[PDB]
């Protein structure tokens, strides 16, 4: 099966550099043009570069010219992107893609996230959103966690170590003017289960090796 | 102090070595012209000029394993479009009414990719010139047709032509710059016909180090010990 | 550059109905080699894009036959003959006839469902946070449809501006609703100088705008 596995993302200071790689398997990599495409958070797709099979033709998006270099090592089945003089607007998910016989994007990788920013890696503060009469409708109570001021992105929230998925809404993070992110995760549960059931949200922030388990209890 | 006849004498062994390594129609031509020189200072100069270039173009054919085409049998641009792109050839006449001279332009080499002489990879040639230019600073000029800002494509192949211009003159940059200005209009014409053409141009002179010409050194020595010497002796005496 | 115009921006479609998305090209995408390099992609929420159709009308291997494309020159259409739940996502047209390769901005296909008023809940600041010198008040609009909703903050009946932010989930894959959080952040000090913290919700599924409030002390 055709597979493209990107690596190389992570945090990068404005003006800094980074090299992204992509491992190809499942096809004769040396015969096909490869591409990079990116997607800034909550936005559309934006093409980045193309490189022919023997590297004779290279195309660049005008917005990365003179800062990004695309290349490939064919005996090694790998595709590279050297990124330099990065700006905060280069914050994106980066994908390698190929047409496997065309210039369309037939196959994509899962993407690798590149964050260009001078905010320092910080784990989240995690506060409880208490069930009360102001969060009850019928026999149903809402509760949740407020995950505030963490950086950079990826945070994963689960409830009761993932046993509790029904009714769970984990909202998209909002980039705040401080440069940090915050989100909220909520869940609706039966009101009859307050007092008897234990609600604990599990916040994992791998970039800061932070794991938080907050208990949520009625006030 | 030396009469034409005597010069052609002292340069008989250096010239036999020249005609021996050239292709047939090249050796054959450069031989006629050397007998007009022996039976010639103007008329002799005029013949020694044509030998200079005809001999270079035969060693250029040799070096690049291409075929030496004598000028009488070289194709014109309109000839390559007629045969290679017939479905556009009528439209190649309409858009050339204000510049009908385009139709008869005749390069040193009018190649096309294996479906006018045929070459394996047009891109492999352009890269060998670009490599030497970059590695030895040898002046070249290259142009490529490109309808609008179109991309290359990997799912279909297209016929394409290669237009090479060579030359053995003392002003190398002027030749490549003047060559590229002459094909520029037609290259822009091809962009508007959807016809993929590539124009190369280069030149050597006798001041170029023997290890850095577009012809192998062995052919440079052959050219220097003969066509050049004859030219020195032609002005002196 | 070749600009690709997708219409509509969003396309509400009931399960089983047809869908047509439209892509208009600022210049012709006919390539001099005879092909037209106009392509369609689906991006399901949270995944990487997927090729649907390439070269106007060639369906990519493995793609269900409910997807088709037509067109020429500058005018192109993608059709979903019969919409399935899985087809939820953003659809992109792309061109590779010309450098730079370019995308439309995407058409969000949402699944039509019956109208659902939001359940409106409000959460005071936690004591843990009030000790850190800040007060977040969360207002939750849960499981509503359609997406159009207006959420405003009022403190002691004074409208608030510049101190709140809102987040919205994608359309739920099972029940086809939206949820929305609005967070009002005041300094602990500012939070201590007011009594009523209200949240006003307007949605077409409510008989009237709903104000879900609380008083600090309690």
């Amino acid at each position: 099966e055709v597979k493209l596995e990107e690596s190389g993302g992570g945090l990068v200071r404005p003006g800094g550099s980074r090299k992204l790689s992509c491992a190809a398997s499942g096809f004769t990599f040396s015969s096909y043009g490869m591409q990079w495409v990116r997607q800034a958070p909550e936005k559309g797709l934006e093409w980045v570069a193309y490189i022919s099979s023997g590297s004779r033709t290279i195309y660049y998006a005008d917005t990365v010219k003179g800062r990004f270099t695309i290349s490939r090592d064919n005996p090694k089945n790998t595709l590279f992107l050297q990124m330099t003089s990065l700006r905060s607007e280069d914050t994106a998910m980066y994908y390698c893609a190929t047409g496997y016989g065309g210039t369309w994007f037939a196959y994509w990788g899962q993407g690798t996230l590149v964050t260009v920013s001078a905010a320092s890696t910080k784990g989240p503060s995690v506060f409880p959103l208490a069930p009360s009469s102001k969060s009850t409708s019928g026999g149903t109570a809402a509760l949740g966690c407020l995950v505030k001021d963490y950086f950079p992105e990826p945070v994963t929230v689960s409830w009761n170590s993932g046993a509790l998925t029904s009714g769970v809404h984990t909202f998209p993070a909002v980039l705040q003017s401080s440069g940090l992110y915050s989100l909220s995760s909520v869940v609706t549960v039966p009101s009859s289960s307050l007092g008897t059931q234990t609600y604990i949200c599990n916040v994992n922030h791998k970039p800061s090796n932070t794991k938080v388990d907050k208990k949520v209890e009625p006030k | 102090k030396k009469p034409i006849a005597l010069i052609c004498a002292e340069l008989y062994k250096p010239f036999q070595d020249l005609f021996a390594a050239l292709p047939k129609d090249c050796s054959e031509e450069c031989q006629t012209l050397f007998e007009d020189i022996r039976n010639s200072h103007a008329s002799a100069w005029s013949s020694a000029l044509r030998i200079k270039g005809v001999a270079y173009e035969g060693f250029f054919s040799l070096t690049n394993s291409w075929r030496y085409i004598p000028e009488d049998l070289k194709p014109t641009l309109g000839m390559a479009i007629q045969t290679v792109f017939p479905d556009k050839f009528e439209k190649f006449l309409e858009r050339t009414h204000l510049h009908p001279e385009y139709r008869d332009f005749t390069p040193a080499y009018l190649m096309c990719r294996s479906r006018v002489q045929e070459v394996s990879s047009v891109s492999a040639v352009v890269d060998r010139f670009k490599s030497k230019s970059s590695e030895k600073g040898r002046p070249i000029r290259q142009e490529e047709s490109r309808p609008k800002t179109e991309s290359m494509q990997e799912d279909i192949e297209v016929d394409e032509l290669l237009i090479v211009e060579v030359g053995y003159q003392t002003d190398i940059e002027g030749k490549v710059i003047s060559d590229i200005e002459k094909w520029k209009g037609v290259v822009n014409l091809m962009s508007h016909l959807g016809i993929k053409v590539n124009v190369l141009t280069c030149a050597d002179n006798s001041q170029t180090p023997r290890t850095d010409w577009w012809i192998d050194e062995k052919y440079v020595r052959l050219l220097l010990n003969s066509i050049s010497y004859l030219f020195k002796e032609l002005l002196e005496n | 550059q070749i600009v690709l115009s997708q219409s509509p921006l969003s396309l509400p479609v009931s399960l089983g109905d047809q869908a047509s998305i439209s892509c208009r090209s600022s210049q012709s995408l006919l390539h001099s080699n005879g092909n037209t390099y106009l392509h369609w992609y689906l991006q399901k929420p949270g995944q990487s894009p997927k090729l649907l159709i390439y070269k106007v009308s060639n369906r990519f291997s493995g793609v269900p036959d409910r997807f088709s494309g037509s067109g020429s020159g500058t005018d192109f259409t993608l059709k979903i003959s019969r919409v399935e739940a899985e087809d939820l996502g953003v659809y992109f047209c792309s061109q590779s006839t010309h450098v730079p390769y370019t995308f439309g901005g995407g058409t969000k296909l949402e699944i039509k469902r019956t109208v659902a008023a939001p359940s409106v809940f409000i959460f005071p600041p936690s004591d843990e946070q009030l000790k850190s010198g800040t007060a977040s008040v969360v207002c939750l609009l849960n499981n509503f449809y359609p997406r159009e909703a207006k959420v405003q903050w009022k403190v002691d009946n004074a409208l608030q501006s510049g101190n709140s932010q809102e987040s919205v989930t994608e359309q739920d894959s099972k029940d086809s609703t939206y949820s929305l959080s609005s967070t009002l952040t005041l300094s602990k000090a500012d939070y201590e100088k007011h009594k009523v913290y209200a949240c006003e919700v307007t949605h077409q599924g409510l008989s009237s705008p709903v104000t879900k409030s609380f008083n600090r002390g309690e």
